[PDB]
DNA sequence: TTTGCGATCCTTATATAGCTGCGCGGG
DNA sequence: CCCGCGCAGCTATATAAGGATCGCAAAA
């Protein structure tokens, strides 16, 4: 088929361009071909034949635990995520697999190495420079906090190492980097700054003053979301500890349960209906119009 | 058991009217029909009790959708079909059927989804970057179930509500243990 | 600027149905 | 090089769930 040798080349293309490891292309040219045996495939518009090369590159990355995202895929191949998602769902499904999870210690690596704040330029003052490797450490300390005090389940993974890396980045010299946004942050490291990071920001803020109430010391100076920023080297220190003692103690819980207002869902009361009962004229005729409606309507789209 | 009753949301039942419908009448002499043939080829119908909607076809065939119970569905169906009748069309009511029915339920405690997908991926779909709840295909009963991090659960492609009740007190103990 | 709140989209199931994209067979 | 067939999915209806991501408007 014309359309699966030009899909073949562009699975091959792709893979180029994200300059994969050489075993990683012939994986993913075998899955497009499998998919291709299967007429729900063969049947599909050429915007899905065109997400079906992301797909099966996204497959085999998951795989080999490369930290490719759903999103950066789309943007390559300048595709709609919503398209791209339901190709995904649907050859996972039609091939049978058992698709790893995305590796977020590997995407904290990648992603927190093209933050440009290790050279000094007129964009970036010598006081905003920060060493990669203690970058790195506390920035993947502060994404497995998120994830233990349930800041990641059910959320996009990304914004929550863009809020881990602003953290992480600031506490390392928290007197000359507190005036910093998290948006002007990510404008000097040169990094997009995604919508959901300024809610995953205050969350992991919030878990962080959680963990401060454990500790005497800590919690006696009555710290906020500004003030609680140079002690997060001293509550990373005792993460285990102190994520341990919060649990024991009360309500560390997901943020969408703490907390909803509707206490009670069965609003609509217990019917007595039978579904045989009879239906009036008077019932009916309510939902008709008059004759006089019926003519005023007609000349109106005459 | 959990002691937890899983709450009907809506139900889908389909019906034939048994006879070819002229849209552009119903629309024209009906106060609660809504008619966009260039955007959607079926007349959008809605009545206050019980508060539902139904889509009627030009070949009779109809579909409605909303009510809480098998009943106020049924009864909302044939208010329909008496609707049309009165509207000048020899309307039959011929085999109504519930197609589809979606319960809800909160087992009031966290879901470490990225584990339930692991000890329970034969069944298990999750993918954050896409959806935030994991949707899990029961084979028996044949349900679909999204269950979110919230311990709140929705329940849905069930024909009886019977399939709903069994799903549910299914996976109460896996996501218990 | 910076926040908060509300509206509208995503997912699942399910029927209804014409139009149309897409490739595989026959002819 | 067309014709029919069998898929695919676009418009739309409802409903729960939680997240993303807009617009918009108000305190900072």
């Amino acid at each position: 088929s014309r359309s699966q040798q030009r899909g073949l080349r562009r699975v091959r293309d792709l893979c180029r361009v994200l300059q994969l490891p050489p075993t990683f292309e012939d994986t993913a040219v075998a899955y497009y071909q499998q998919a291709y045996r299967h007429s729900g495939i063969r049947a599909a518009r050429l915007q899905k034949k065109e997400v079906l090369v992301g797909c099966c590159v996204l497959i085999t990355c998951r795989q080999h635990n490369w930290p490719l995202t759903m999103g950066a895929i789309c943007t390559l191949l300048y595709a709609d995520l919503d398209v791209f998602s339901s190709t995904y769902m649907q050859i996972v499904k039609l091939l049978g697999l058992d698709v790893p999870s995305l590796c977020l210690a590997e995407l904290v690596k990648t992603y927190c190495s093209s933050f440009k704040l290790f050279q000094a330029s007129p964009s970036v003052p010598a006081k905003y420079v920060e060493d990669k490797e203690k970058m790195l450490s506390r920035t993947m300390q502060l994404v497995e906090l998120a994830n233990e005090t349930w800041l990641v389940t059910g959320r996009h993974p990304l914004p929550v190492i863009t809020a881990a890396t602003f953290l992480a980045w600031q506490s390392l010299q928290p007197a000359d980097r507190l005036s910093c946004s998290l948006a002007r942050f990510c404008k000097l490291a040169n990094v997009d700054l995604p919508y959901p990071a300024s809610s995953r920001l205050q969350e992991l803020l919030a878990v962080l003053l959680r963990m401060a109430e454990q500790l005497a010391w800590l919690r006696v100076l009555r710290l906020d979301k500004r003030s609680v920023v140079k002690h997060i080297g001293d509550l990373l220190q005792h993460r285990q500890s102190l994520v341990r003692s919060a649990f024991r103690d009360g309500l560390l819980l997901p943020p969408c349960m703490l907390k909803s207002p509707k206490r009670i869902c069965p609003v609509p009361p217990v019917s007595t209906v039978t579904g045989d009962e009879n239906i009036s004229d008077s019932e009916i005729e309510q939902y008709l119009r008059t004759p006089q409606e019926v003519r005023d309507f007609q000349r109106a789209q005459a | 058991p959990s002691g937890i009753v899983p709450q009907l949301q809506n139900i889908v039942s389909t019906v034939n009217l048994g006879c070819k419908l002229d849209l552009k009448t119903i629309a024209l002499r009906a106060r609660n029909a809504e008619y966009n043939p260039k955007r959607f080829a079926a007349v959008i119908m809605r009545i206050r009790e019980p508060r539902t909607t139904a889509l009627i076809f030009s070949s009779g065939k109809m579909v409605c959708t909303g009510a809480k119970s098998e009943e106020q569905s049924r009864l909302a169906a044939r208010k329909y079909a008496r609707v049309v009748q009165k509207l000048g069309f020899p309307a039959k009511f011929l085999d109504f059927k519930i197609q589809n029915m979606v319960g809800s339920c909160d087992v009031k405690f966290p879901i470490r989804l990225e584990g339930l997908v692991l000890t329970h991926q034969q069944f298990s779909s999750y993918e954050p970057e896409l959806f935030p709840g994991l949707i899990y295909r029961m084979i028996k009963p044949r349900i679909v179930l999204l269950i979110f991090v919230s311990g709140k659960v929705v329940l849905t492609g069930a024909k009886v509500r019977a399939e709903i009740y069994e799903a549910f007190e299914n996976i109460y103990p896996i996501l218990k243990g």
